[PDB]
């Protein structure tokens, strides 16, 4: 049932801007999101001091992925285990307690991707979190598709575009609601030539040149949060990526990064058959 | 700015 909007594709309704993602396939400069426009969305919440970690997606009634780096950062000392974090799962207002709407959830354990490169790059930057009971499903609330390989294959080509939300900063102020912004996958070469970090395949950039006139982007408290496409072929959304890291935000000339989902696929299939 | 939550979820 994943990548199916209860309140869109289920009603046969389309969003404000699906569409601009539809014609390519040839928060900084967002806007509010709808309600339930993306009902996989999940924001990690931190107990003592309570506040917003970074932003997560469903996958499964009982599953949820983020970026590695929102668990586990040693320059920053940063260490979370299962019993400093909530998931909440429903969410649209940032800061308020949307009684009757959204769950809150507890940690079983975490899996933190062995190979996740926190030293160098961001490399691997992906994480598993298991609930300890399923949440269940409801209008603002839906799990998102991972993709297969040949989604990937068609879908993740540059200048198609894809989708990003989160409760994050808005300049490099914190907005009311959940922002979204929809932005074009870049060359590889472009990726490259912007930084003087090593890029790995395990990456890909997205955004506008400094010459396309749009503009966008992701930003602090965004991290962890999801990239996704809609199918042309059987109108699912699938995450394509996991926001990772950027030299600021929304800067002409550089670009954000994103975990390479399929390409760890793999391991997240491995941990979720081993562990249920 | 984060409105308090049930207790019952933070034990
Ligand atoms: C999703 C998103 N989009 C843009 N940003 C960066 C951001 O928010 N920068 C500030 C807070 C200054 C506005 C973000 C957040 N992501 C992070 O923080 C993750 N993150 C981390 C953990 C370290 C360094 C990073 N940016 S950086 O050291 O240049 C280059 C870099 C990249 C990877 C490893 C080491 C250094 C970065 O972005």
């Amino acid at each position: 049932d994943c990548g199916l909007r209860p309140l869109f594709e289920k009603k046969s309704l389309e969003d404000k801007t699906e569409r601009e993602l539809l014609e390519s396939y040839i928060i900084v400069e967002g806007s509010d999101a709808e309600i339930g426009m993306s009902p996989w969305q999940v924001m990690l919440f931190r107990k003592s001091p309570q506040e917003l970690l970074c932003g997560a997606s469903l996958i499964s009634d009982r599953w949820v992925l983020t970026a590695a780096h929102c668990l586990l950062y040693p320059p920053w000392d940063k260490n979370f285990t299962e019993n400093d974090l909530l998931v909440r799962i429903g969410k649209h207002s940032r800061t308020r307690y949307e009684r009757n709407i959204e769950k809150i959830s507890m940690l079983e354990k975490i899996y933190i991707h062995p190979r996740y490169n926190w030293r160098e790059n961001l490399d691997r930057d992906i994480a598993l979190m298991k609930l300890k009971k399923p949440v269940a499903f409801s209008d603002y609330i839906h799990p998102v598709c991972l993709p297969d390989r040949e989604t990937a294959a068609s879908l993740l080509q540059a200048g198609y575009k894809g989708r990003v939300t989160g409760w994050g900063n808005l300049k490099e102020g914190q907005p009311s609601v959940l922002q979204v912004v929809n932005l074009p996958i870049v060359e590889r070469p472009v990726c490259k030539d912007s930084t003087r970090i090593r890029i790995t395949d395990n990456m890909f950039c997205a955004g506008y040149k400094p010459d396309e006139g749009k503009r966008g982007d992701a930003c602090e408290g965004d991290s962890g949060g999801p990239f996704v496409m809609k199918s042309p072929f059987n109108n699912r959304w699938y995450q394509m990526g996991i926001v990772s890291w950027g030299e600021g935000c929304d800067r002409d000339g550089k670009y954000g990064f994103y975990t390479h989902v399929f390409r760890l696929k793999k391991w997240i299939q491995k941990v979720i058959d081993q562990f249920g | 700015d984060f409105e308090e939550i049930p207790e019952e979820y933070l034990q």
